[PDB]
C-alpha cells in the first residue's frame, strides 16, 4: 500500500487512487445540470442558503467563458474558479490566432487536456470539480460534462453533485418522452423543477435557484442569466410540481 | 510581380504572372507564385520570396494542425493567421500577401494583406509591383458575380496588361480555380495573351 | 492522519487538512464583526494585547479610500494579502481610471489563496478577513477563508465565540439593514454584535477597534479615544 | 597615459614611466606613479584609456598577490605575462574593451635571468631586451639599437636610458613631466629617487 | 520603430448642450495611392463610448481588437456588466492612453492619433485626445492630423469656450460637424468623400450614421479660372 | 517500498509502475482489431454507450492524427487524448521541418521514445494507454505499428487488443496461417472492413449491430471513419452470404 | 584599422618527393615600427605543422588553443593527430566564430604517419579549406608569394632542392612587402627527421 | 564561380567549374565545389565558401541522421526544407547560395536556394558569377526529354561558357551524374582543357645558393625511455 | 508542475552496494542471449529476434544497430531503453567528433561516450539507469577491429569473444573452448551460430536470428562512386537466406 499517498502513481489495479479521491469532494458539493435543447443548452444549480445573512442573488455561481459558453460546478468551488480562468485564457489565444470564436468540441479539449495534465505529476493535486459547460457555435449546441481525470464526453442532459442520482433519473425521462427535442423556454422550466427535485437530498437547509442560458433564436447564441419575470415563472412551475 | 485574386458566381480565382528578378536579370521566369496552405485555400505571394516562402510555411503548418485538432478552418481564420507573422514581426519582414479560399458555407471569399500587416475583406484584390498599372482597369471591369469564363477573361485581360507595363513581371499567365467542383490548374502562354 | 502532510494530497473522503488546518487558525484569533446598511458599511474589532505591558495587536488595514478589511489569524498572511489588494484597487486605478468593485477584489482574494491550496512546496494562508467597501453599487460586506472561498453577506462575524455575534446579526437583519445616514447607530449596532460574543473581558477604550466606509465617507479607521464615545 | 620604456641588462630590467596627468586643457598632476607591483620579483607599468588603465592594472595585482597567497609561492615573470596577455585578450572581444597597454618587467628567481615582456591591448606579447609603447618607440629605438649590449650594467643600462629620455624631451611636443625610474632585479623592486 | 503604410486620415469631433459628436472618413490610404475606400475608422465600445482613430490601419485594427477584448474582459463574473459596472467612456481612455505611453516607452509605438468620445454615467460629456507619444488633451473641439488645422478653427466658432457648450443644440453641432469634413474634402490630398458619423446623446443614446457623402460642392466657379497670369 | 510508487528498478529488475499502466489499458472494457488489405488498413473497436444521457457522436476512441494516420486506443480517455493531441502536434512539426508526411512507423517510434522517458524520469508517469497507428505508407504500403507504456513498438500482419486480445489474436492466425500471405488478398476496402467484423464476431462469439462498432479505414492519401449508416451497409452483406 | 594587415608577416607551404616544407618571416610590428624579429609563426603539435599569419595576439590565442586540443586528443585517441585530421579541427574551430572571427590566414604542412603521404592545406579566416596538391600562401605578401610559387615550383623536388626553391620564394616575396621580413624560417619535413634553418636576409 | 543543374530522362546531372578565387587573385586551380549531402543528394555552392561547405556538412549531417532515424533513405525535399530553415533564421547573414539535386524514393529532383532562404523549381538551373554566361547556353540548347548522355554534354558546355567568358571562373570542369535506379557517378575533373603549357626554363636552383645563419634537428619525437 | 526530483535516487546502501545499478544488471540478466566474436579480418554481433506474436512481423524490429559505418551495436535487457541510447549515440557520433574532425570516431571513444551517458543515468537527479548491457563491434584505420561490452553503471571492457544475458555463462565458457588468434571471418560466423543455438529453444533459422559483421569495406553498399578514398561500409547486416546458407554447413 501507500499508492494512494501520491498523485500519479498506479496502483497494482491501475488506478490513480488521488483523482478518485478527488471525485469525492465533487460528490459533497451542491447540485448544478446542465440541459441541451433545440437550439441550445440550459445551466441551473443548487445554491444552499447557510444564513439569513447572505445577500440574497449576490453570490454568484454560474460563470460565462469569451460570450457564447457558460460553465457550472460542484465541489471546491475556488478550484472551478481556477479552471474557468484557465479556460478563458485558452478561448482568448484561440480567437487571437484564429479570428474565430473557439468551437465548444474544441474548447472542451482545451479544459480536458489542462485537467488530465494535474494527473501526471505528484507536485500537483487534481481539480476537485466536475465541470457541465457548454454553448452555440458554428456547428449548433453542445453540451460537455468533464471530470476530476479529464475525462469529458458529449451529453444530452447532465449532472453532478450530491444529487446526481435523482436528476439523472429526471433528464433520462426528458430524453424518453421528447426524442424531436426540447424549446430553450421548456429546458428553462425543467431546469428549475430538476434542481427543485434534487433538493431533497439537500433538505435541512433551503436554497437559491440560479439559471443561466445559451439559445440561437432567444439569447442570439450569447450567453445570459435569467432574471425577472423569466425566473420566477420558473420558480411558479417548479413549485408547482412538487406540490 | 503581377498578382490577383477574383471573387465569382461559383467561388473565386487567383492569378499570377511567373518572373523573379534579381535586378534587371530574370533569374526565374516560370515561377509559380499561387502557394497552396490548404485544400482550397491558396494565397498570391508578393515582396520579399524568402519572407514569403517562410511565412506561408508556417500557415500552411499551423492550418495542418488545426485541421487535425478542428476540422477544416474558414478563410478568415487563414487570413488571420497569415495577419498575426505579418503584423507582429513588420520590423523584420517585406511580405505583400493575398488569401483566396472556398468554404460551402461562406463560399468565394479574398483577403489582402498589405506591407502593415493590416486585413481587408473584398470583391477582389490585386497587389506586386505590376498592380499599380491596372487600377484603372481592374475598377472599370470588375462585375460581382461573373461566370467561370468571364472571370478567367478578367484576370487573362487584367495581368496581361500589368506584364506589358511592369519589366519586373512576364513570363506566363498561372491560374487557379477555386470552387465546389474542386481545384483547377490553368496556364496562358505569351503567344495567347500578348495579341489580346 | 497519512494525508495531511502538504497541500497536494486528498484524504479518501475527498478532504484537504492542510486546507482545514489552516481554517484552524482563524478560529484560535480574536474575534470581528462586519455589517452594512445602504448606506455605510461598518467593521468592528477586538484587539487582543500579549499582556498588561503590551499594545493591542491591529486588526483592520485600508486598502483604499473606498475599501478595507480586519483580520483574523495570521497576522503577517493578512499583510501579504492585503498588500495584494492594495496592489490590485491600485492597478484599476492607475490603468482604468476605476475605482476596484468589492465583488472583483473578492474573485482576486480568491484564485490568489486557491494557487497555495494546489500546488507542491506551498502552503495555505493561515487567515481569515472580512472585507468592506462602497463602490457604484453601493455598501458591500465581504468574508474571505484560506480555502478560497468568498462570500458576499448584509453582516457577519470571524475569529473565536462569533457565533453569538453571528445569531445576533441574524435576528437583528430587518432593523440594522435600514440605517440609513446615520453611521454612529451602525456603529452602535456592531458594537452590540460584539458584545454578543465577550467573555470575563469587557471593551475598553484601547481594546476596540472600528472602522467605517460609505456614501459621503472615505475608509477611516477609529482608535483610542475615538471609540470612548461608542463605550 | 604617455611614455613607458622598459630595458632589460646583464642583472636587472629597468622601467620608465612619465609622471604626467593630462585632462584635456590642464595638467592636474606631474607626480603620477604608473606602476604597480604584482609580486616582490615582478613589476607593471601601464599606459592607455583614463581610468581603465588603473582599474585594469589593481585587478591583474589582486589576481597576481591571491595566487602567491594560495600556492605560497610567486610565479615566473613568463607566467604572471601570460595571464595577462590572456585577459586582454579575452577583453578585445567584450562589450567594452580594456585600452591599456603594459610593459612587465621580472626578475626569474629560478633561472637567474632578468625579462621584459611588452603587451599591447590587444593581446599582442613578445619577449624583448628593450621596448615601449606608443611613439616612444620612434624616438628611442635607435639609440638603443646602436648602444645596447646584452652584458650592460645596471649603471650602464640607466645612463642609456638617460640618453632616451633627453631625446624624448628634445623632440616630443607634449611635456610629460620628467620620469619615474624603477629597477627590478634579484633584490627584488627599487625607486631610483633622483632622475 | 517603424513607418506607417497603410493609413487613415483626419478624426473630428466637438461637445454639445446634450452631448457629444465624433466623424471620419472612410479611406485607407498606401501613400499617395488611394488604396482602399470602405475602411471604418469610427469604432462604437456599448451604447455609450466611440473611439475615433487616425494613422496606421494595422495598428488601428489590433486596438479595435484590444477594445473588443476589453468588452468580453469587462462581462466576466460581472452582474452589472450592462448596468452600474458597463465600461465608461473614462475607463477606455485610460485603458488606451496607459497601452498608447507604454509603446513609446518601449520605443514601439503604435502609429496613431486617437479621439475617445462619448457620455458618462451622470450624463457628462466626454472627449479626450491620445496619440502615438502618449500625449493627452482635452478641448471643447478636438481634430487629428490636417483636421486640427483646418476643422478646429471652424468649430470653435460654434464653441469657443466652456459656456457656449449649453447654448449649442445638437442640429447646430451635426451641421458644423458636416461642414468642416467637406472643407477637408477640398483641402486634404489623402480624404475621401465618404464618411461616417456618431453622435453620442444623454437622452437618445447613440446614433451610428455609415455612408454619409459629402454633398453641396461649390465648383462652378473654376470653369472661368484659366492660365496661370 | 517506493519502488512501487515511482519507475525505478525492484529488485528483480521490473519496474511495477509500468506494470500497472498496462492494467489501466483494459480499464475501459472495449476491444479493437486491425487488418491490411492490398490497397488499405482497416481499424475497428467496439463502441459502448451506457448512459442514455450521453451524446454517443462525442463517444470515441478513433483519432484522425493526420490526413494519411489514424488511431485506435486501448485505455482511458483522458490519456488517450493526450497522446492523440501529442502524436498531432508531432505529426504536423515533421512535415514542416523535413517538407514530406511523417510515416506511421516513424511516428509510432517517436511515441514509443516519448513513453520510454516516463519510464526513465521520476517526476513523469507513464500513459495508461496502447496506440495502434495505421496508414497506408508511400514506401512500406499498409503499415499497422503498435505501441505500449513499456515505449516498445513493432510493425504488424494484424493485430488485436483490450481484454479478450488473445482470442483475436489467435483467431487471425489461424487464418493466415492457411492463406500463407501477410494480408487479406482483397481489392475493395469495403470487403476488408467485413472481414474485419466477420473475425471479430467469430472470436468474440457476439453480434454487432451499427451503434456496436467504431470503424477507421486508411488508403492512399487518407484516413476516415466511418457513420453509423457505412457500418449498417456492412453489416447487411454480411448477414447476406 | 583593417585587422589583418596591423603587424604584417608571411606564411609559405610546399610539397615534394616523400617530403613538405613550411616557411615563415620573423617580423612582427605595430603598422609602420617594427617591434619583434623573433616572432615564429610555425608551431607543431607531433608531426603535424601549422603556420599562422595575420593578427599577432589572434596567432598567439589560436597556436595555445590548437595545443590545448590536441593534447586532450592526444589523451583520449591514444595516438598523434595526423595532417588531414587536424585541417578539420582548424576549419571546425574558426568557423564557431562566425560572425565574430579570428583575423588569421593559417597553414597546415605534414607527413601522414601511416601512408607517407605528403599533405598541405590553408584557410580563410572563417575556416574554408584549400587543399593544393603544390603550394600555400598566406599574409600580407601573398601576391608576391603566388608569383613566386607559380614560376619556381616543380613536382617532385628532393628535399634540399626543396629548401632552395621555397627559401628564394619566402626572401623575394618578403623583400616586395614593407610588413614582412626581419629574418626568416625553413622547415624541411621527412617522414621521421625534421630539420630547420634560419635564414640570412636584408634587415629593413 | 560557375554553376549548373539539368534534369533529363532518368535522373538530373550537376556541373561546376574548379576555381577558387581571393579577389582577382586565384587562390586554388583544382577546387572541388560539388559537396555530396549524402550517397545521391549533391549540390554545388556558390558565394561565400565556407558557408556553402559549413551549412552542406550540417544539413549532411543532420540528414544522416534523420535518415537511420526513419530508417528511410534521405530525401532532396527534406534537405532543401532544412537548408532554407536555416538560412532563413540567419536572414542572409550565411551567405550560401546552392543548386540542389538528387535522386530518392519519390523520384529525380532539382532546386536553387539562395542565402537569405528562397527557393525555387526548374528543368535548368544557374549560380555563380558565370551564372549567365551559363543560361545563355542552358537557354539555347535545353529542349524536354534530354538523355544521360545530351544532359552531360549541355551541363559542361555550359560550365564551359563560364569558364571561357566569366573571370570568377576557370580550369576544369566536375560532373555529378545521378540516375535514378542507380549509384550516382562522381566524375571529377571531366574535363581538362587549361593545362600549363611547358616553361621556357628550368628554375632549380645549385646546392648551396641560399645563405644559412644556424641548422639543427627538430624534435618531433616524444620523451625518450632509458 | 516543474521536475521536483532534483536529488540521486541511485545511493550506496551500509554495505557499499549501489542498489539500483544491481537491479539494472538483474533486469539484463533475464534478457535474451547476444553475443560477439573477434577475428582476425572482422568482428561478428549475433542475438536471437524473439518475436512476442507470430502476427508481429520482427524484421520491422531491429535488435542489431548501425552506429557509423564502420561500428555496430547489439544489446541484452529492456528493448525501449536500447531504442533511445542507440538515437543518442548515433547523435554524438556526429555532435562530439564528426563535426569537429570530420571523421566518425573510433571504436573505442564512441564506446567511451555511450557509457558516459549511461554513467550520468546513475547519478544525476530524479532517474533511474538504463536496463540494458550493450555489446558494441567495429573498425577504425589506427585500432584494427575491436568489440567492447558496456554495462549499466557506465563500465566499459575490451573482448575477444564474450556473451550477455540469459545463457551468457554458458556461451562465455563454449568461446573460451573455440576462439583462438588465427581465426578467419567465416570461422567465427560458424562459432558464433554454433554459440547461439544453445540457447535458443524454438525456431532456429535466418528469420529468428539476427547477425551483423564488421569486415570489408562494401563499395557496393556506398551509394555512389568517383572518390577512390571513400570504399563503403565495413558494417553490414546479413540477410535472411545468408544465415540459412552458412546452418547447412553447420
Ligand atoms: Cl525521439
Ligand atoms: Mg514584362
Ligand atoms: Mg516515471
Ligand atoms: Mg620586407
Ligand atoms: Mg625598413
Amino acid at each position: 500500500t501507500g499508492y494512494d499517498l501520491s498523485n500519479s502513481v498506479f496502483s497494482p489495479d491501475g488506478r490513480n487512487f488521488q483523482v478518485e479521491y478527488a471525485v469525492k469532494a465533487v460528490e459533497n458539493g451542491t447540485t448544478s445540470i446542465g440541459i441541451k435543447c433545440n437550439d441550445g443548452v440550459v445551466f441551473a444549480v443548487e445554491k444552499l442558503i447557510t444564513s439569513k445573512l447572505l445577500v440574497p442573488q449576490k453570490n454568484v455561481k454560474i460563470q460565462v467563458v469569451d460570450r457564447h459558453i457558460g460553465c457550472v460546478y460542484s465541489g471546491l468551488i475556488p478550484d472551478g474558479r481556477h479552471l474557468v480562468n484557465r479556460g478563458r485564457e485558452e478561448a482568448a489565444s484561440f480567437k487571437k490566432l484564429y479570428k474565430t470564436p473557439i468551437p465548444i468540441p474544441a474548447f472542451a479539449d482545451r479544459l480536458g487536456q489542462y485537467v488530465q495534465a494535474h494527473t501526471l505529476y505528484n507536485s500537483v493535486r487534481p481539480f476537485g470539480v466536475s465541470t457541465i459547460f457548454g454553448g452555440v457555435d458554428k456547428n449548433g449546441a453542445h453540451l460537455y460534462m468533464l471530470e476530476p481525470s479529464g475525462s469529458y464526453w458529449g451529453y444530452k442532459g447532465a449532472a453532478t453533485g450530491k444529487g446526481r442520482q435523482s436528476a439523472k433519473a429526471e433528464l433520462e425521462k426528458l430524453v424518453d418522452h421528447h426524442p424531436e427535442g426540447l424549446s430553450a423556454r421548456e429546458a428553462v422550466k425543467q431546469a428549475a423543477k430538476i434542481i427543485y427535485l434534487a433538493h431533497e437530498d439537500n433538505k435541512e437547509k433551503d436554497f437559491e435557484l440560479e439559471i443561466s442560458w445559451c439559445s440561437l433564436s432567444e439569447t442570439n447564441g450569447l450567453h445570459k442569466f435569467v432574471k425577472g419575470d423569466l425566473l420566477q415563472e420558473a420558480i411558479d412551475f417548479a413549485q408547482k410540481e412538487i406540490n | 510581380t503581377s498578382i490577383m485574386a477574383v471573387t465569382f458566381k461559383d467561388g473565386v480565382i487567383l492569378g499570377a504572372d511567373s518572373r523573379t528578378t534579381t535586378g534587371a536579370y530574370i533569374a526565374n521566369r516560370v515561377t509559380d507564385k499561387l502557394t497552396r496552405v490548404h485544400d482550397k485555400i491558396w494565397c498570391c505571394r508578393s515582396g520579399s520570396a524568402a519572407d514569403t516562402q517562410a511565412i506561408a510555411d508556417i500557415v500552411q503548418y499551423h492550418l495542418e494542425l488545426y485541421t487535425s485538432q478542428y476540422g477544416t478552418p474558414s478563410t478568415e481564420t487563414a487570413a488571420s493567421v497569415f495577419k498575426e507573422l505579418c503584423y507582429e514581426n513588420k520590423d523584420n519582414l517585406t511580405a505583400g500577401i493575398i488569401v483566396a479560399g472556398y468554404d460551402d458555407k461562406n463560399k468565394g471569399e479574398v483577403y489582402t494583406i498589405p506591407l502593415g500587416g493590416s486585413v481587408h475583406k473584398l470583391p477582389y484584390a490585386i497587389a506586386g509591383s505590376g498592380s499599380t498599372f491596372i487600377y484603372g482597369y481592374c475598377d472599370k471591369n470588375f462585375r460581382e458575380n461573373m461566370s467561370k469564363e468571364e472571370t478567367v477573361d478578367f484576370i487573362k485581360h487584367s495581368l496581361s496588361q500589368a506584364i506589358k507595363w511592369d519589366g519586373s513581371s512576364g513570363g506566363v499567365i498561372r491560374m487557379v480555380v477555386l470552387t465546389a467542383a474542386g481545384v483547377e490548374r490553368l496556364i496562358f502562354y505569351p503567344d495567347e495573351y500578348e495579341q489580346l | 492522519n497519512n494525508y495531511d502532510g502538504d497541500t497536494v494530497t486528498f484524504s479518501p473522503t475527498g478532504r484537504l487538512f492542510q486546507v482545514e488546518y489552516a481554517l484552524e487558525a482563524i478560529k484560535q484569533g480574536s474575534v470581528t464583526v462586519g455589517l452594512r446598511s445602504n448606506t455605510h458599511a461598518v467593521l468592528v474589532a477586538l484587539k487582543r494585547n500579549a499582556d498588561e505591558l503590551s499594545s493591542y495587536q491591529k486588526k483592520i488595514i485600508k486598502c483604499d479610500e473606498h475599501m478595507g478589511l480586519s483580520l483574523a489569524g495570521l497576522a503577517p498572511d493578512a499583510r501579504v494579502l492585503s498588500n495584494y489588494l492594495r496592489q490590485q484597487c491600485n492597478y484599476s486605478s492607475l490603468v482604468f481610471n476605476r475605482k476596484l468593485a468589492v465583488e472583483r477584489a473578492g474573485h482576486l482574494l480568491c484564485d490568489k489563496a486557491q494557487k497555495n491550496t494546489q500546488s507542491y512546496g506551498g502552503r495555505p494562508y493561515g487567515v481569515g478577513l472580512l472585507i468592506i467597501g462602497y463602490d457604484k453599487s453601493g455598501a458591500h460586506l465581504l468574508e474571505f477563508q484560506p480555502s478560497g472561498n468568498v462570500t458576499e453577506l448584509y453582516g457577519t462575524a470571524i475569529g473565536a465565540r462569533s457565533q453569538g455575534a453571528k445569531t445576533y446579526l441574524e435576528r437583528t437583519l430587518d432593523t440594522f439593514i435600514k440605517i440609513d445616514g446615520n453611521p454612529d447607530e451602525l456603529i452602535k449596532a456592531g458594537v452590540e454584535a460584539i458584545s454578543q460574543s465577550l467573555r470575563d473581558e469587557s471593551l475598553t477604550v484601547d481594546n476596540l477597534s472600528i472602522a467605517i466606509v460609505g456614501k459621503d465617507t472615505p475608509f477611516t479607521i477609529y482608535d483610542g479615544e475615538a471609540v470612548a464615545k461608542y463605550i | 597615459m604617455d611614455i613607458i620604456l622598459g630595458i632589460r641588462v646583464q642583472d636587472s630590467v629597468i622601467l620608465a614611466s612619465s609622471k604626467a596627468v593630462t585632462r584635456g586643457i590642464s595638467v592636474l598632476k606631474d607626480s603620477d606613479d604608473k606602476t604597480r607591483q604584482l609580486s616582490p620579483h615582478t613589476l607593471m607599468s601601464f599606459a592607455g584609456e583614463a581610468g581603465d588603465t588603473v582599474q585594469f592594472a589593481e585587478y591583474i595585482q589582486a589576481n597576481i598577490q591571491l595566487y602567491s597567497i594560495r600556492e605560497d609561492y610567486e610565479l615566473s615573470p613568463q607566467a604572471v605575462s601570460s595571464f595577462v596577455r590572456q585577459e586582454l585578450a579575452k577583453s578585445i572581444r567584450s562589450r567594452r574593451p580594456y585600452q591599456v597597454n603594459v610593459l612587465i618587467g621580472g626578475y626569474d628567481k629560478k633561472k637567474n635571468k632578468p625579462e621584459l615582456y611588452q603587451i599591447d591591448y590587444l593581446g599582442t606579447k613578445v619577449e624583448l631586451p628593450y621596448g615601449a609603447h606608443g611613439y616612444s618607440g620612434f624616438y628611442t629605438f635607435s639609440l638603443l639599437d646602436h648602444h645596447y649590449r646584452p652584458d650592460m650594467t645596471t649603471e650602464e643600462g640607466l645612463d642609456l636610458l638617460k640618453l632616451c629620455v633627453q631625446e624624448l624631451e628634445k623632440r616630443m611636443p607634449m611635456d610629460f613631466k620628467g620620469v619615474i625610474v624603477k629597477i627590478v632585479d634579484k633584490d627584488g623592486i627599487r625607486q631610483v629617487d633622483d632622475f | 520603430t517603424q513607418q506607417p503604410i497603410v493609413t487613415g486620415t483626419s478624426v473630428i469631433s466637438m461637445k454639445y448642450d446634450n452631448g457629444v459628436i465624433i466623424a471620419a472618413d472612410n479611406l485607407g490610404s498606401y501613400g499617395s495611392l488611394l488604396r482602399f475606400n470602405g475602411v471604418e475608422r469610427l469604432i462604437p465600445v456599448g451604447d455609450n463610448t466611440v473611439v475615433g482613430i487616425s494613422g496606421d490601419i494595422s495598428d488601428m485594427q489590433h486596438i479595435e481588437r484590444l477594445l473588443k477584448d476589453l468588452v468580453t474582459e469587462n462581462a466576466y463574473d460581472n452582474p452589472l456588466a450592462d448596468a452600474e459596472e458597463a465600461l465608461e467612456p473614462s475607463y477606455i481612455f485610460e485603458y488606451l492612453a496607459t497601452v498608447m505611453y507604454q509603446r513609446r516607452s518601449k520605443m514601439n509605438p503604435l502609429w496613431n492619433a486617437i479621439i475617445v468620445a462619448g457620455v458618462q454615467s451622470n450624463g457628462d460629456q466626454f472627449l479626450r485626445y491620445v496619440n502615438l507619444l502618449g500625449v493627452t488633451y482635452s478641448s471643447p473641439t478636438l481634430a487629428t492630423g490636417f483636421g486640427a488645422h483646418m476643422a478646429n478653427p471652424l468649430l470653435r466658432k460654434v464653441v469657443d469656450r466652456e459656456s457656449d457648450i449649453p447654448k449649442t443644440t445638437v442640429q447646430v453641432a451635426e451641421e458644423a460637424i458636416v461642414n468642416a469634413m467637406r472643407v477637408l474634402y477640398y483641402r486634404d490630398a489623402r480624404s475621401s468623400r465618404n464618411f461616417s458619423l456618431a453622435i453620442i446623446d444623454k437622452n437618445t443614446g447613440l446614433t451610428f450614421k455609415k455612408n454619409l457623402q459629402v454633398e453641396n460642392m461649390k465648383w462652378d466657379f473654376a470653369k472661368d479660372i484659366k492660365g496661370y497670369g | 517500498g517506493y519502488d512501487r510508487h515511482i519507475t525505478i528498478f525492484s529488485p528483480e529488475g521490473r519496474l511495477y509502475q509500468v506494470e500497472y499502466a498496462f492494467k489501466a489499458t483494459n480499464q475501459t472494457n472495449i476491444n479493437s482489431l486491425a487488418v491490411r488489405g492490398k490497397d488499405c488498413t482497416v481499424v475497428i473497436s467496439q463502441k459502448k454507450v451506457p448512459d442514455k444521457l450521453l451524446d454517443p457522436t462525442t463517444v470515441s476512441y478513433i483519432f484522425c492524427i493526420s490526413r494519411t494516420i489514424g488511431m485506435v486506443v486501448n485505455g482511458p480517455i483522458p490519456d488517450a487524448r493526450n497522446a492523440a493531441l501529442r502524436a498531432k502536434a508531432e505529426a504536423a512539426e515533421f512535415r514542416y521541418k523535413y517538407g514530406y508526411d511523417m510515416p506511421c512507423d516513424v511516428l509510432a517510434k517517436r511515441m514509443a521514445n516519448l513513453s520510454q522517458i516516463y519510464t526513465q524520469r521520476a517526476y513523469m508517469r507513464p500513459l495508461g494507454v496502447i496506440l495502434t497507428f495505421v496508414s497506408v505508407d508511400e514506401e512500406l504500403g499498409p503499415s499497422i505499428y503498435k505501441t505500449d507504456p513499456a515505449g516498445y513498438y513493432v510493425g504488424y500482419k494484424a493485430t488485436a487488443t483490450g481484454p479478450k486480445q488473445q482470442e483475436i489474436t489467435t483467431n487471425l492466425e489461424n487464418h493466415f496461417k492457411k492463406s500463407k500471405i501477410d494480408h487479406i488478398n482483397e481489392e475493395s476496402w469495403e470487403k476488408v472492413v467485413e472481414f474485419a467484423i466477420t473475425h471479430m464476431i467469430d472470436a468474440l462469439g457476439t453480434e454487432f449491430s451499427k451503434n456496436d462498432l467504431e470503424v477507421g479505414v486508411a488508403t492512399k492519401d487518407k484516413f476516415f471513419t466511418l457513420s453509423a449508416e457505412n457500418i449498417e451497409e456492412r453489416l447487411v452483406a454480411i448477414a447476406e452470404q | 584599422s583593417d585587422p589583418s594587415s596591423i603587424n604584417g608577416g608571411i606564411v609559405v607551404a610546399m610539397t615534394g618527393k616523400d617530403c613538405v616544407a613550411i616557411a615563415c618571416d620573423l617580423r612582427l610590428g605595430s603598422q609602420s615600427l617594427g617591434v619583434s624579429n623573433k616572432f615564429e609563426k610555425i608551431f607543431h603539435y607531433g608531426h603535424v605543422f601549422l603556420g599562422i599569419t595575420g593578427l599577432a595576439t589572434d596567432v598567439t590565442t589560436l597556436n595555445e588553443m590548437f595545443r590545448y586540443k590536441t593534447n586532450l586528443y592526444k589523451l583520449k585517441e591514444e595516438r598523434a593527430i595526423e595532417p588531414e585530421t587536424f585541417t578539420q579541427l582548424v576549419s571546425s574551430s574558426l568557423y564557431e566564430r562566425r560572425f565574430g572571427p579570428y583575423f588569421v590566414g593559417p597553414v597546415v604542412a605534414g607527413i601522414n604517419s601511416k601512408s607517407g603521404k605528403p599533405f598541405i592545406a590553408g584557410f580563410d579566416l572563417i575556416g574554408c579549406i584549400d587543399e593544393a596538391k603544390d603550394f600555400i600562401v598566406s599574409g600580407t605578401a601573398s601576391d608576391q608569394l603566388f608569383g613566386m610559387c607559380e614560376s619556381l615550383y616543380e613536382p617532385n623536388l628532393e628535399p634540399e632542392d626543396l629548401f632552395e626553391t621555397i627559401s628564394q620564394a619566402l626572401l623575394n616575396a618578403a623583400d616586395r612587402d614593407a610588413l614582412s621580413g626581419w629574418g626568416a624560417v625553413v622547415y624541411i619535413i621527412k617522414k621521421d627527421e625534421v630539420v630547420k634553418r634560419y635564414l640570412k636576409m636584408r634587415q629593413d | 564561380t560557375t554553376i549548373v543543374g539539368v534534369k533529363f530522362n532518368n535522373g538530373v546531372v550537376i556541373a561546376a567549374d574548379t576555381r577558387s578565387t581571393q579577389g582577382p587573385i586565384v587562390a586554388d586551380k583544382n577546387c572541388a565545389k560539388l559537396h555530396r549531402i549524402s550517397p545521391k543528394i549533391w549540390c554545388a555552392g556558390a558565394g561565400t565558401a565556407a558557408d556553402t561547405e559549413a551549412v552542406t556538412q550540417l544539413i549532411g549531417s543532420n540528414i544522416e541522421l534523420h535518415s537511420l532515424y526513419t530508417s528511410r533513405e534521405p530525401r532532396v525535399v527534406s534537405a532543401l526544407q532544412m537548408l532554407k530553415q536555416h538560412l532563413f533564421k540567419y536572414q542572409g547573414h550565411i551567405g550560401a547560395y546552392l543548386i540542389v539535386a538528387g535522386v530518392d524514393p519519390t523520384g529525380s529532383h532539382l532546386f536553387s536556394i539562395h542565402a537569405h532562404g528562397s527557393t525555387d523549381v526548374g528543368y535548368y538551373l544557374s549560380l555563380g558569377s558565370g551564372s549567365l554566361a551559363a543560361m545563355a547556353v542552358l537557354e539555347s540548347h535545353w529542349k524536354q526529354d534530354l538523355t544521360k548522355e545530351e544532359a552531360i554534354k549541355l551541363a559542361s558546355d555550359a560550365i564551359q561558357a563560364g569558364i571561357w567568358n566569366d573571370l570568377g571562373s576557370g580550369s576544369n570542369v566536375d560532373v555529378c551524374v545521378m540516375e535514378i535506379g542507380k549509384d550516382a557517378e562522381y566524375l571529377r575533373n571531366y574535363l581538362t582543357p587549361n593545362v600549363r603549357e611547358e616553361k621556357q626554363k628550368s628554375y632549380k636552383f645549385p646546392r648551396g645558393t641560399t645563405a644559412v645563419l644556424k641548422e639543427s634537428i627538430v624534435n618531433i619525437c616524444d620523451i625518450q625511455e632509458e | 508542475m516543474t521536475d521536483r526530483y532534483s536529488f540521486s535516487l541511485t545511493t550506496f546502501s551500509p554495505s557499499g552496494k549501489l542498489g539500483q545499478i544491481d537491479y539494472a544488471l538483474t533486469a539484463v540478466k533475464q534478457g535474451v542471449t547476444s553475443l560477439g566474436i573477434k577475428a582476425t579480418n572482422g568482428v561478428v554481433i549475433a542475438t536471437e529476434k524473439k518475436s512476442s506474436s507470430p502476427l508481429a512481423m520482427s524484421e520491422t524490429l531491429s535488435k542489431v544497430s548501425l552506429l557509423t559505418p564502420d561500428i555496430g551495436a547489439v544489446y541484452s535487457g529492456m528493448g525501449p531503453d536500447y531504442r533511445v541510447l542507440v538515437d543518442k549515440s548515433r547523435k554524438v557520433a556526429h555532435t562530439s567528433y564528426k563535426r569537429i574532425y570530420g571523421e566518425y570516431p573510433p571504436t573505442k571513444l564512441l564506446v567511451s561516450e555511450v557509457a558516459k551517458i549511461m554513467q550520468e543515468a546513475t547519478q544525476s537527479g530524479g532517474v533511474r539507469p538504463f536496463g540494458v548491457s550493450l555489446l558494441i563491434a567495429g573498425h577504425d584505420e589506427f585500432n584494427g577491429f575491436s568489440l567492447y561490452q558496456v554495462d549499466p553503471s557506465g563500465s566499459y571492457f575490451p573482448w575477444k569473444a564474450t556473451a550477455i544475458g540469459k545463457g551468457s555463462v554458458a556461451a562465455k565458457t563454449f568461446l573460451e573452448k573455440r576462439w583462438n588468434d588465427e581465426l578467419e571471418l567465416e570461422d567465427a560466423i560458424h562459432i558464433a551460430l554454433l554459440t547461439l543455438k544453445e540457447s535458443v529453444e524454438g525456431e532456429f533459422n535466418g528469420d529468428t536470428i539476427e547477425l551483423a559483421i564488421i569486415g570489408d569495406e562494401n563499395p557496393d553498399l556506398l551509394g555512389y562512386t568517383g572518390i577512390p578514398t571513400d570504399k563503403g561500409p565495413r558494417f553490414r547486416k546479413l540477410t535472411s537466406q545468408e544465415i540459412n546458407d552458412r546452418l547447412e554447413a553447420l
